[PDB]
């Protein structure tokens, strides 16, 4: 009985507790615990995340408070749901993700206690634009050290979700742990109530921004579009057989031919239509 | 390697400079004898 | 009175610092050019209502 | 159970059907692929009352997904060529928000509409091939093209001409297998013209399926029959003696050596 | 009494119903503007008094009945002419 | 998809950027820039900036991580 | 007097899960929990929450349990892991509030004096209402009414934060529509913007039907006196507002002769450039 | 228990520095031996009357 | 455009002056603000090109 290509399920609230606790203590490598359920042999799920108080030692086994462990679990049994811990996490701000020296020491304690106890490393400050730098890892033994680690077998969902990155494989990858696959438990009864409630405005759709700011904009764009038409005349009346595909590449200027064309005309079209349709509907509805 | 400014009683309380880096206040380790940590002495200092 | 000082210290445990700099010039309404006292230059913004 | 469902395939025998039910209700994670595939094979082309109903009733409350993927093909395989009688089931599985079950309906609309140029099928299957969000169900859309169009292999290069040129590799992957299963053993040279940039893709696994589909099309074809045989035998031999490709990249190559000389050049593949 | 249908009131209606003389309707309405229970204006070449009114008070259940009928005309104008826009622009809606 | 490509490009320039100086131009869209942190670099640049503003020198904005011209 | 509350989008979410925790045995149809918040200004902010074991019986409808002991120690733990956070109020669900809510609110005002409750709607998620916030005032009562508790209104909204909108955008990835799409998107903004115009109308339709009928007591203070202010200003006076419509001609003028001509002439270039490239590649094929 | 927590939170290194001035709106400016100037809203485990520039 | 966006999201290179080359695809480079370095070459560049 040995590993395969596993799968990690995370709940929607779990990821939100990761990025919020990472954004809170952005300099000093925050630490917390990960609470879920072992559903089968080789897929792990997590439903809940609660953090840890800050220890002066740092991210290690000494940052784990056993009296804050059991008494926090004492409350969650009688309210919500009791379940077994399945792992832990921390935050590593100075890089993306790889298990460091004091990372790997406290991992050995957890895999001695649990079956797997999957680590999770998240950089909070790298994730900016629309994506998150989250990845989960899991330590390997020394029994197959001259053999091929990660004993994976009959599947084809292993080549996805990441190739081993060179900022991560320069450290303990791949002869020390292995990387694991993470998708999201995307659910209904949460997805639309997050979407429609976060981005919404009722009366904005038929406002006017009315005319003194708008006729000035219609005044402006036509004036350079006149000179854009004069520059459009200049290339059309030119029309010389100087190998015109080579004549165009020696006359590149980030300019007229069709790019600096009707793009403005489309904006002039859409602005006045939405302005006039809002004007005509408002005369219709109100008295 | 570094240099030591001084020490305080009942504890390490060791004040150590680099003259290029900053000045730390650190602890002695287990492999030292606490007598031969005289002032102005070059000493091997951990990185972490 | 002693417990008051302890709870003030538990409150006093999140002063992650602030970086001291000086405004060089004003770029836009919410973009500025500042410089650290020993470091490089930056383009920054304000909080909300500064 | 895989051996029992394969040897008793299409029997509609009650006794093998009964112990496969109590195998299914063991609720083990790893035999769910084993129970679901064999339960369809003993009920192939049956359209039974209790077979569809118990399998579609069991496929929501379970906790694993190997249990779901075995029953995914199984409820696709319980109906076969009914050609109008699955339409309530086809509408039911795709409207659900389960991604495996939507994928399961795509294999069901493939097997109920085998070899027929159904306009309603090619409209609806291509419709979810555009607008759906999960990659796995989008593949089973563009993989099901050969199952409904293998009788007339001429339309298949025309319709997958731009399906091979999407932006995601998953649509391009099932596009490559669609060339492999629509045209069975023809010396087409038009599909082979399409597969040449398909085996020269940046992404590895769509090249893999291009190698397998190139192996499926040209078994038992000499160089005088079509001039692309020995071109690809040395291309298979190049990438299998190559070192710096993936195991994923070379799994299709060693498999292509097994396909191309299968049966000692005595048998072929022909759905027709 | 007339809820802004044609709220430009003529001077003789004030001078009769208040039974005040004609020359003192202007000093009467400048006082009501000075207090601030109305925010209208005064013409004198036509002597019609234009009205914009923001002061609220009680409205005695019978005037809810007339307010219901005006709200019901308000209903079918909004409802039906939205069905015109949706049925016209259905194919670019999505 | 062409609009989402426009969106993720046109929000690379709203970041608390660092300030450097343009030094040399190699070829099409790749240059040497020296930062105010020193330690002279070599990065690729965008596809938007008109190249008639970088003739010997320019006060320029730089990315944090990829350190590109912005 | 609180200006408005700000819904951090973790708290609601963390009400949905705990309604789903007890939902396998859920027949109480209500979940009371403690609303953690960050008091900033007259405007209020909400960052976190947790739950409490709660029972209630409709029989005698005053028999219920918050747990003070559970409320002391678990909030003490959230104080220890985060010194920024404190209590600001509580919440419950099951969109019809019940008669007990005077008792819960007047109890736990001894934790924060200007405490505030927020009703979420876990099952209703459809038209126009994310949440609602209530507040308590006790004046004499009015000019002439008997005194009571009288839950009042605080306006509400859904706020956000940097490094949690990243979790918003990356977890959804479903429809991903931008506001751009100015032909198709802005017309639909006018469509369902007007589909709420009759929705608020059908709500004000139903209210004065059941109070003109005369069931519920007429709120003489605000419920129509604010409507008495309202019902005078759809001014549609014609013969000068008729002369608004050469500016309509002016807004039309830019569309007609500029945008229809140039768009046609540019596509006419694509004809001759193709008809040349058609046959001059055809005559050189042989 | 609080004093035990402060005991384990005064570990391990102490980066020495220089206080340049003090303000109220309690506030202080710190220059380290890395020659970097910092500012605080909250001073810490000392008394402001016990300190000076 | 997507290929243009991915290649720009990548860490920049360092500039350093070559003093003179070692043997077997190794050179001797001080960058600017550091010590010298003996590094390895890529595929497309050669010793004779240095
Ligand atoms: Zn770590």
């Amino acid at each position: 009985a040995v590993d395969t290509a596993e799968q990690v399920y995370i709940s929607s609230l779990a990821l939100l507790k990761m990025l919020k606790h990472g954004r809170a203590g952005v300099p000093m490598e925050v630490m917390g615990l990960m609470l879920g359920e072992f559903v089968d042999d080789y897929t792990v799920r997590v439903i809940d995340v609660f953090a840890m108080p800050q220890s002066g030692t740092g991210v290690s086994v000494e940052a784990v408070d056993p009296v804050f462990q059991a008494k926090m679990l004492d409350m969650l049994k009688q309210t919500g749901r009791p379940e077994m811990v399945v792992g832990w996490y921390h935050s590593h701000p100075g890089f993306g993700c790889w298990l460091s020296g004091v990372d790997i020491n406290t991992q050995q304690s957890f895999e001695a206690l649990s079956e797997r106890a999957v680590a999770v490393v998240v950089d909070p400050i790298q994730s900016v634009k629309g994506k998150v730098v989250i990845d989960a890892f899991r330590l390997i033994n020394a029994n197959m050290m001259v053999l091929g680690h990660e004993p994976r077998q009959t599947t084809s969902n292993l080549g996805h979700l990441n190739k081993p990155s060179i900022q991560a494989l320069i450290h303990g990858l791949n002869r020390h742990y292995y990387s694991i696959t993470i998708n999201y438990r995307k659910n209904e009864l949460e997805q639309k109530m997050l979407l429609n409630l976060h981005k919404k405005s009722w009366m904005e759709g038929l406002t006017l921004q009315d005319y003194s700011e708008h006729c000035k904009h219609n005044e402006s764009v036509v004036k350079e579009m006149l000179e854009l038409a004069k520059n459009y005349n200049k290339a059309v009346e030119e029309e010389d057989k100087m190998t015109p595909e080579q004549l165009a590449i020696k006359n590149v200027g980030k300019q007229d031919p069709k790019r600096h064309l009707e793009e403005h005309v489309d904006v002039l079209m859409t602005s006045n239509i939405v302005q006039c349709l809002a004007a005509m509907l408002d005369t219709v509805v109100f008295k | 390697c570094t240099k030591i400014i001084n020490a305080d009683s009942e504890d390490p309380k060791y004040i150590i400079n680099v003259k290029q880096f900053a000045k730390f206040v650190v602890d002695l380790s287990d492999q030292v004898a606490p007598t031969d940590i005289e002032e102005g002495m070059r000493v091997g200092v951990d990185r972490n | 009175k002693q417990y008051e000082k302890s709870e003030n210290d538990l409150k006093a445990l999140q002063s992650v610092g602030q970086i001291v700099g000086e405004v060089l010039k004003q770029l836009t309404e919410e973009k500025f050019i500042v410089k650290a006292t020993n470091g490089p230059r930056y383009v920054v913004g304000c909080r909300r209502q500064l | 159970s895989l051996g029992l469902g394969l040897a008793a395939m299409g029997t509609a025998r009650q006794d093998v059907y009964d112990l496969l039910k109590t195998n299914l209700y063991q609720d083990d994670a790893v035999t769910g692929e084993a129970a679901g595939l064999a339960l369809g094979l003993v009920m192939l082309g049956s359209k039974n009352a209790q077979a569809i109903e118990d399998m579609v009733g069991y496929a929501q409350e379970t906790q694993h997904e190997k249990i779901l993927r075995g029953l995914a093909v199984g409820i696709a395989l319980v109906m076969y060529g009914r050609m109008e009688e699955a339409d309530a089931l086809i509408e039911s599985l795709c409207r659900d928000k389960d991604p495996i079950l939507r994928r399961s309906g795509m294999y069901t609309v493939a097997m109920a509409y085998c070899g027929s140029g159904n306009n309603k099928a090619i409209r609806r299957l291509l419709h979810v091939a555009v607008s759906d969000v999960n990659d796995d169900v989008r593949r089973a859309a563009v993989e099901s093209l050969g199952f409904i169009l293998f009788r007339t292999p001429e339309q298949c290069p025309s319709v997958v001409s731009l399906l091979s040129e999407s932006y995601n590799p998953h649509v391009r992957y099932g596009a490559a297998m669609a060339l492999g299963i629509c045209c069975a053993g023809t010396g087409n040279k038009e599909a082979i013209n399409l597969l040449e940039p398909m085996t020269n893709d940046p992404v590895n696994y769509v090249r893999q399926g291009a190698l397998i589909a190139s192996a499926l099309i040209m078994i038992q074809q000499t160089e005088i029959t079509c001039p692309k045989v020995n071109q690809f035998r040395q291309l298979y031999s190049k990438v299998i003696n190559d070192k710096h490709d993936d195991v994923m990249a070379k799994f299709g190559a060693i498999l292509a050596q097994g396909i191309l000389d299968a049966g000692g050049h005595n048998v072929t593949i022909s759905l027709q | 009494t007339r809820p802004a249908n044609h709220r430009q009131l003529t001077f003789e209606e004030i001078a009769k119903s208040a039974k005040i003389t004609v020359n003192e309707v202007e000093l009467l309405v400048m006082k009501a503007l000075s207090v601030g229970l109305v925010k209208g204006s005064i013409d004198e070449v036509d002597k019609r008094v234009h009205m914009t009114w923001v002061q609220p008070r009680v409205l005695d259940l019978q005037q809810i009945k007339g307010m219901k009928d005006r709200l019901e005309f308000w209903c079918t104008d909004v409802k039906s002419m939205e069905m015109l826009v949706e049925h016209q622009a259905h194919d670019i809606l999505t | 998809e062409f609009l989402h490509a426009q969106e993720e490009v046109k929000r690379i320039q709203s970041i608390p950027l660092v300030i450097g100086q343009f030094l040399e131009a190699v070829d099409q869209n790749t240059a040497i820039v020296g930062s105010t942190t020193g330690s002279n670099y070599y990065v690729r640049i965008l596809s938007t900036i008109d190249r008639e503003l970088l003739k010997p020198n320019a006060s320029v904005a730089l990315h944090k991580h990829s350190n590109a011209l912005v | 007097a609180v200006q408005k509350v700000v819904v951090h989008p973790l708290v609601l979410l963390s009400v949905v899960d705990h309604f789903n925790r007890i939902g396998k045995v859920g027949n109480q149809k209500r979940v009371v929990g403690v609303l953690l918040g960050s008091w900033q200004k007259k405007v209020l902010d909400v960052s976190n929450s947790f739950a409490v074991p709660f029972d209630e019986d409709d029989k005698d409808d005053s028999v219920w349990f918050l747990d003070h002991d559970y409320l002391e120690n678990m909030y003490g733990m959230f104080k220890k892991v985060n010194a920024r956070e404190r209590i600001v109020g509580w919440y419950h669900t099951g969109p019809k509030l019940h008669k007990n809510d005077i008792a819960i609110n007047e109890l736990m005002k001894r934790y924060c004096p200007n405490s505030v409750l927020v009703i979420i709607d876990v099952k209703p998620k459809d038209l126009g209402l994310p949440t609602e916030a209530y507040i308590s005032v006790e004046e004499v009562h009015d000019d002439g009414t008997p005194t009571s508790k009288t839950f009042e209104h605080v306006t509400s909204e859904i706020g956000a934060e940097e490094a949690e909108e990243v979790g918003v955008e990356h977890l959804l990835r479903d429809i991903k529509d931008t506001t751009v799409g100015t032909l198709s998107q802005r017309i639909t903004n006018q469509v369902h913007g007007l589909k709420g115009l009759n929705s608020k109308l059908l709500d004000i339709r139903s209210y004065l039907e059941k109070v003109a009928t005369g069931k519920l007591p007429i709120n003489h203070q605000i419920i129509y006196q604010l409507q008495d202010v309202f019902n005078l200003l759809p001014d549609v006076s014609l013969q000068e507002f008729v002369k608004a419509f050469y500016l309509k001609t002016n807004d039309q003028m830019v569309v007609v002769y500029l945008a229809s001509l140039i768009r046609s002439v540019v596509a006419l270039h694509n004809l001759i450039n193709n008809k040349i490239a058609n046959r001059d590649a055809e005559k050189k094929e042989g | 228990e609080n004093s035990e927590k402060i005991k384990v939170n005064k570990t391990l290194p102490y980066l020495v520095s220089n206080v340049i001035e003090l303000l109220d709106v309690k506030c202080a400016v710190i220059k380290t031996s890395t020659r970097q100037t910092y500012f605080l809203p909250v001073i810490g485990l000392v008394d402001a009357e016990k300190l000076k520039p | 455009l997507r290929e243009e966006l991915q290649l720009l999201q990548e860490q920049g290179s360092y500039v350093g002056e070559v003093v003179r080359a070692m043997d077997k695809k190794k050179v001797l480079v001080k960058v600017h603000p550091e010590g010298k370095f003996v590094v390895d070459v890529d595929k497309n560049i050669d010793i004779n090109d240095v």
